[PDB]
């Protein structure tokens, strides 16, 4: 009867409900477009998305992907690259393109009325380009110095070579750039061969949102994208392999790079259509993330998150400079851990605090800590969807990974009815008493072994 | 245990107690190796 | 929701009676000046020169 | 032409009534009621659960900005573009503008001390519920106006507005808080010195208003410990922090909610009472400065003054000028007179910074710290030649300036910016469209006639990094006198 | 699912509790019984006079005199040792502090000597709450800091760190984590 | 409380006080009721 009890609870807001549609249509050719219309927008994003990447490459040829990429601003049979540039500059538009080891993205930003005219001209540059052999030998001069500064990005170094142990015997593992030896004797032929293999129309979605509207987006699409290859079978109809995940180290040690270690952490996860993907974005947020020059506003030492409260609090003075906890799903596998820096002589500790965090989810999360996890999940996904741009990336990158967009309401639904016992579930399940990959690099003396790391994945007590 | 030209260390966190017997051992890695 | 303490008759307010009451509310006054009244330094027991 | 504000009236409820409307809040789970699980458990994400009680037939939002107005004095305004995740701000206008001898460092103090014990909320449960709702929250001060801000889920926007308004209504300055944040106060301007790009803008603000408004400096020092007690502060607020010097933005919210949530957080107590101040008209002096610091670069930034500021009648032409010559491209004018053509040249770029009655515009540079002379040569000639542009590049800066404008008001966190400031520099609101019209309107005379004016005052200088061959003074001003300037 | 329906139990009664709670200060229940607090009022007339009344003023008496042979007051009597008390003497101004300083060392010279101090060096009440105000405001924050990171029973890395793990946070303060060192000089925790 | 790592003796004063609850319950009903 008090008024303690007479809470408005509104699980789902009504405004994830009242969302606008995202429509769908597939061509005869096999080209598939998606639109979603925000008519609180003058401006508007349109571009490609393509299932291929650095996993589709040759081992002898690995690395062609990505030449690819700066090839395509090169020139066309009608256009050049002086005159590429100059269009694009008098209207005011942005044209990016980045790859990756399953995905290839094209995209261009600018005003409603000159959609068509950025419609024609990523269609030429991705059927029309030419791969012209002088052009080629120039390229690989600023390849090689892209290899080098590369080498001073720490943390993406760091990533690849957890990739490179994790997945030895798998296409999966190849780099993005490739070698320095494939890109000196890198050839037109080797492109050409790449594009014939991979760029196909069952493997390729146009995507824009915006004040853009369907029907005219299908009929420019159904037009300028009519010279596309379709896929030929030799009636062949063998599946892939899954990726084998070796438990492994690989260390770079280096006393001469200053007094901060680089380390990051790897398990075995899940691909993108399984049942239980969803908790392991949870289980993501739980262990979370932290920098030790910009806390915020609440301290680390009385944070609500636990890992971060052990971790500040060590040795009365903190054991870590920054780490954070990611999830990365793929087609058929995926990879959950942390990275993480830190001074020479707190590694050994920093390593083991958060390994503690992970195994906790098995045994003794509470539900405090996860509806904790959930609202900052929440305010972060659902408020990266204010751009033009990034919607546009979750309409392509959803039509690729799960066939569909999956509405607002939908996840929240699926969000909402995880609780600690669930994960609990998820992790005894694939995180207990699992094999770990690591890499590292830097002053690695007090590194604890492969095998501590091993068994940290499972408690005694209990 | 080490030499002192070798015990000193580019950190300044502090030694843990059970670590006592580890960094009274340190030892420089010359050159760099991969393991 | 704990007691509200009566100034008139001489009562102490501290910690818990300032936070979670309208003690200090003063209708004349700007409500950051009143507060500034009752902090621990500002009450002293009958007697205590 | 001002906005029309809507009235507020104060009302007195019934206090268990309004309790009805508190959205739910829990910090504690004491077992669970549901006993049902995962439901979805072994559906992939391929297939989809929704029900056709889950689908509607979209209705836009109210995406137009909404005025209104309480009877103290605050002005409110928000708008509404259907989004999940709402951004809150207050803006103050008491900026480090206002400060005095006896005072230097006491808005960086206001601003260190946010979200710390209120009358009726302590520090550390304000910031652990904020951090339990999962929102962020924050207070950035400036030079003319400071600013508290949160972002969190639309629901939660009645549990925000009391600890944001808080702040202003009744701080209580408690000694051992103050103690406490006494560390974090000196860190800043540590912190700054490795952080070149920002300490060539000090430097820039420093010398360019010496000794007066516009040139306080935004963080405190070792001085200002000398006046860090409650009774400075507070007498600080009493002249600043009344409603009519402050505006409210909300954004993915509903209008008459927020009216309704600020209403009660201000009728049951006495705000700071109104006042009337003197605005000081900023004082120009130009000058020079050099900063010597271990680095391999030398960095140099010369630059004048801008009359009227925001509020002069020629922003619109400064903007377009700044697109010309090039910001932070590869056909702009410094791309390829500049960059192209020296190789021991790092970077270039142009700035225009505006306040509401004044700015400054000009050139910032990095090259090898053995060619300090020939940077100079080159920067002075650029400014020789400012004043003349072509067709083909004014109507190419034209383009690129508009697309900009609209691309940059598609994030939530910039709108909100834009609208409080400009209602605190203006008391009005300009559309992007009104912006196009006027940098369509900008012509080749305009170009010519801001940059005279620009030049009828002396420069101001500053040298940072390596400055082993960096020319004397007179030198400097001798070279820009050669080219015409 | 057996710790889903513990879960229910514990739910429903603290649902209750929440919809039963007033929303404004009501004055505690009696605790004694009304059988109880009759025979206490009939027989107080006899038991006040002959027996209560005189232990508690003889109470008074031998606390005020041996007080005042020391020099010292009532409030002089707490330690240190308890985290309430010793964040309320963080609190205190320079001029309190200094007077406590100055009568606690008086008073162990006094003790030592086994000597009373003169008739007129005695006239004072020793017993005026000079730490009242600093000892509420220590209580209001300390349970803070209970509800809102002590409502649970966590887990922790054992005998790592220099502390056992179960809770403690000042390293070297149990047994079982004695002896940190055996070779070098040893060190400070105040000097980390 | 939290902070620190007396956690033995709280369970200490528990069992013994339900110890001595019932030795003298056990006697009352021997020689009383
Ligand atoms: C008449 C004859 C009668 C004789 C009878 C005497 C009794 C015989 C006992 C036989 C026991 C055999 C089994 C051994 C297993 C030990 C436990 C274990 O698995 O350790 C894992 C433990 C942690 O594993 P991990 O891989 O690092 O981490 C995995 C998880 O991630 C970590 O997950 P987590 O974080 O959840 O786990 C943390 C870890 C906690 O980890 C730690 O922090 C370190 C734990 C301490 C080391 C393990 C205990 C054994 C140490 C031997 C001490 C002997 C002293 C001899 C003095 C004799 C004086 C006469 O948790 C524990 O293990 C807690 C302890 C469990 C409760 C106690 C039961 C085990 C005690 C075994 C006997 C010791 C007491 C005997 C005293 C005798 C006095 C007369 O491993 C280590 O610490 C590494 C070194 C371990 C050396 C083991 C040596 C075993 C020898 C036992 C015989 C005792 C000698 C008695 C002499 C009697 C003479 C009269
Ligand atoms: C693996 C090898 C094979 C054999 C393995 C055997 C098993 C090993 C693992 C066993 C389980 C380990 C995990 C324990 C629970 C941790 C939970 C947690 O994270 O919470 C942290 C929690 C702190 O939570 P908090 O809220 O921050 O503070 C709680 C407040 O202080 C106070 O809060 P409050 O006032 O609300 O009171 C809370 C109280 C509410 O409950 C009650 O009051 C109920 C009272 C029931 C009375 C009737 C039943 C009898 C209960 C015990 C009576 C006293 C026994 C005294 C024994 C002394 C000698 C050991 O809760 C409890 O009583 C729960 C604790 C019950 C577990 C005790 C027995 C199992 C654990 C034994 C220690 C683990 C081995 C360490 C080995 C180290 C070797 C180097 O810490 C604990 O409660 C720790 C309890 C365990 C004792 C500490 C370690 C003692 C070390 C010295 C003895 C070493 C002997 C070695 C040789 C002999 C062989 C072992
Ligand atoms: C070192 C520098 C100098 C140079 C080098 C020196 C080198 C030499 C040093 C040594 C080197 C070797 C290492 C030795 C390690 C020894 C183990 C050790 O350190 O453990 C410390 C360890 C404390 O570790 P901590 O790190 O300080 O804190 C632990 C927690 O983290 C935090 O816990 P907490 O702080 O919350 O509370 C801790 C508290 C926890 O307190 C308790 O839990 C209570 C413990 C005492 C209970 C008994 C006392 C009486 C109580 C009333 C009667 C009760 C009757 C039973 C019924 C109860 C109701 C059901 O513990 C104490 O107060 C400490 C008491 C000391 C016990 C030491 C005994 C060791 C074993 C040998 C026993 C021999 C007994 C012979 C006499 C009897 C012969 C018939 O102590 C224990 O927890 C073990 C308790 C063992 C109790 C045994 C009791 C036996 C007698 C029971 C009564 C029977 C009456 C029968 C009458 C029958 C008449 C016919
Ligand atoms: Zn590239």
């Amino acid at each position: 009867v008090s008024p303690l009890a007479r809470s408005v609870d509104a699980a789902i807001p009504e405004e994830a409900f009242n969302q606008p549609p995202t429509l769908t249509t597939t061509l005869p050719n096999g080209i598939r477009v998606a639109t979603q219309r925000l008519p609180f927008h003058q401006t508007a994003t349109v571009g490609v998305w393509i299932d291929s990447g650095s996993r589709y490459d040759t081992k002898e040829t690995n690395g062609a992907a990505h030449f690819l990429e700066h090839m395509t601003f090169k020139g066309t049979k009608r256009r050049s690259r002086i005159q590429l540039e100059q269009e694009i500059e008098n209207m005011g538009a942005h044209l990016n393109a980045y790859t990756s080891r399953e995905q290839t993205v094209y995209y261009a930003k600018a005003f409603k009325k000159d959609i068509p005219q950025c419609v024609d001209i990523l269609s030429d540059i991705l059927l029309n380009s030419t791969i012209d052999e002088e052009a080629v030998q120039m390229e690989k001069h600023v390849i090689l110095r892209e290899m080098e500064e590369v080498e001073r990005q720490t943390e993406e170094v760091i990533f690849d070579r957890l990739h490179t142990t994790a997945f030895r015997d798998s296409p999966l593992g190849y780099t993005i750039l490739g070698p320095e030896e494939n890109i000196r004797n890198m050839t037109r032929e080797h492109i050409l061969e790449y594009i014939n293999r991979n760029y196909t129309s069952d493997r390729m979605v146009v995507a824009a949102a915006g004040d853009v509207d369907h029907k005219e987006l299908t009929a420019l699409v159904e037009k300028h994208f009519a010279g596309l290859p379709q896929p030929k079978r030799s009636k062949i109809i063998l599946p892939t392999e899954k990726p084998f995940f070796c438990g492994s180290e690989l260390l770079h040690r280096n006393d001469d790079m200053g007094p901060t270690a680089h380390v990051a952490v790897g398990f075995e996860g899940v691909p993108w259509k399984s049942p239980d993907a969803v908790t392991f974005m949870l289980m993501q947020a739980i262990v979370g993330s932290y920098r030790k020059h910009d806390e915020g506003i609440v301290p680390g030492k009385v944070s609500a998150n636990a890992t971060v409260r052990n971790v500040c609090n060590k040795m009365t003075v903190g054991c870590a400079d920054m780490f954070s906890a990611f999830n990365t799903c793929y087609s058929d596998t995926g990879l959950f851990g942390f990275y993480a820096q830190c001074d020479e002589v707190a590694l050994e500790h920093c390593v083991m605090e958060i390994m503690f965090g992970i195994t906790s989810l098995s045994y003794a999360v509470t539900d405090e800590e996860v509806e904790r996890a959930k609202a900052q999940l929440k305010t972060q996904l659902l408020g990266h969807l204010d751009s033009t741009t990034a919607v546009a990336e979750d309409i392509g990158r959803q039509m690729l990974a799960y066939g569909r967009r999956m509405p607002l309401a939908e996840f929240l639904k699926r969000l909402e009815v995880i609780d600690a016992e669930e994960v609990k579930r998820v992790a005894w399940k694939y995180l207990h008493d699992a094999e770990v990959a690591v890499a590292g690099l830097g002053p690695l003396f007090g590194m604890p072994q492969l095998i501590n790391l091993r068994r940290a994945t499972f408690w005694l007590r209990y | 245990g080490a030499p002192k030209f070798e015990r000193k260390m580019l950190g300044s966190y502090p030694v843990s107690p059970e670590f006592e017997m580890v960094w009274r051992d340190r030892l420089t890695a010359h050159g760099g190796y991969i393991q | 929701f704990p007691r509200t303490p009566d100034l008139s008759k001489g009562e102490l307010a501290a910690g818990a009676t300032v936070t979670r009451t309208s003690v200090w509310h003063d209708p004349n006054e700007p409500a950051i000046v009143s507060v500034s009244r009752f902090a621990p330094d500002n009450f002293r027991a009958v007697g205590f020169a | 032409p001002a906005p029309e504000y809507r009235r507020v009236p104060f009302v007195k409820e019934d206090m268990e009534k309004v309790m009805e409307e508190v959205p739910e809040f829990k910090y504690y789970y004491v077992g669970k009621e549901n006993t049902k699980g995962n439901v979805y458990e072994g559906i992939p994400l391929d297939q989809s659960i929704l029900e056709p009680a889950d689908l509607r037939d979209y209705v836009p939002p109210h995406s137009n900005i909404q005025y209104s107005k309480l009877d103290n004095g605050l002005r409110i305004a928000s708008m509404d573009r259907g989004g999940l995740t709402a951004s809150l701000g207050l803006f103050v206008h008491a900026g480090t503008r206002f400060e005095d001898v006896t005072n230097f460092g006491v808005t960086h103090m206001i601003q260190n001390l946010a979200f710390a014990s209120t009358a009726h909320l302590s520090l550390l449960r304000t910031v652990k519920t904020i951090e339990v709702l999962g929102a962020n929250a924050g207070c950035v001060v400036g030079r003319e106006h400071l600013v508290y801000s949160a972002e969190c889920l639309r629901s939660h926007m009645p549990l925000l507005v009391p600890m944001l308004t808080g702040n202003v209504l009744f701080p209580r300055f408690l000694p051992w808080e103050l103690k406490a944040c006494k560390e974090k106060l000196i860190m800043a301007r540590k912190r700054l010195e490795h952080m070149p790009d920002q300490m060539v803008s000090e430097l820039l603000h420093t010398t360019a208003w010496h000794n007066n408004t516009l040139g306080h400096k935004l963080h405190c020092t070792e001085r200002s410990l000398g006046h860090y007690n409650p009774d400075v502060i507070r007498h600080y607020m009493l002249q600043h922090f009344s409603p009519e010097n402050m505006v409210f933005v909300g954004v993915n919210v509903n209008h008459d909610e927020l009216c309704t949530w600020l209403m009660r957080a201000f009728v049951d107590y006495n705000a700071i009472p109104p006042s009337k101040r003197t605005v000081a008209s900023p004082v120009y002096t130009g000058g020079d400065v050099r900063l010597e610091t271990p680095s391999p670069h030398a960095h140099m930034a010369i630059a004048f003054e801008t009359p009227g500021g925001w509020n002069g009648g020629d922003l619109v032409a400064y903007s377009v000028l700044q697109t010309i010559l090039g910001g932070g491209g590869m056909y702009t004018r410094l791309y390829l007179n500049v960059l192209n053509q020296n190789e021991w040249v790092e970077s270039a770029m142009a700035f225009n910074t505006q306040y509401t009655d004044s700015g400054i515009f000009g050139l910032y540079m990095l090259a090898d710290p053995t060619k300090s002379a020939n940077a100079v040569k080159v920067m002075a000639e650029q400014f020789g030649k400012m004043g003349s542009v072509t067709k083909e590049e004014l109507q190419r800066a034209k383009n690129s300036l508009k697309s900009s404008i609209f691309m940059n008001l598609e994030c939530r966190g910039i709108v909100m910016e834009d609208v409080g400031r400009q209602l605190l520099m203006s008391n009005r609101v300009i559309s992007p469209q009104e912006f196009c019209t006027a940098i369509d309107a900008v012509t080749e005379a305009d170009i010519k006639r801001v940059v005279d004016a620009m030049y009828k005052k002396p420069p101001t200088v500053v040298a940072y990094g390596d400055v082993s061959t960096v020319p004397h003074y007179e030198e400097v001003r001798a070279a820009l006198r050669a080219a015409g300037v | 699912q057996f710790h889903r329906e513990i879960g229910k139990l514990f739910a429903s009664y603290s649902n209750k509790i929440t919809a039963n709670s007033p929303v404004q200060y009501v004055p505690s229940p009696p605790t004694k019984g009304k059988v109880r607090r009759a025979l206490s009022s009939a027989l107080m007339p006899v038991w006040f006079k002959f027996f209560r009344g005189p232990l508690d003023r003889w109470n008074l008496a031998v606390m005020a005199k041996y007080l005042r042979d020391h020099g010292l007051m009532y409030d002089d009597l707490y330690s240190d040792k308890e985290p309430v008390f010793a964040r309320a003497l963080e609190l205190l101004p320079p001029d309190i502090q200094a007077a406590r300083f100055r009568r606690l060392m008086r008073g162990t010279y006094l003790n030592h000597l086994r000597l009373y101090l003169p008739v007129h060096e005695q006239n004072y009440d020793p017993f005026i709450p000079y730490m009242a105000p600093y000892v509420e405001e220590a209580k209001f924050q300390l349970q803070e800091e209970e509800e809102l990171l002590g409502y649970h029973m966590w887990e922790g890395v054992w005998y790592s760190g220099g502390v056992t793990g179960f809770g403690d946070k000042e390293p070297g303060e149990h047994f079982l984590v004695a002896l940190p060192n055996l070779y070098g000089a040893g060190g400070s925790p105040m000097q980390a | 409380s939290y902070g620190n790592g007396t956690v033995l003796m709280p369970i200490v004063r528990r069992v013994f006080i339900g110890a001595l609850v019932g030795i003298y319950a056990y006697a009352a009903t021997d020689v009383v009721l």
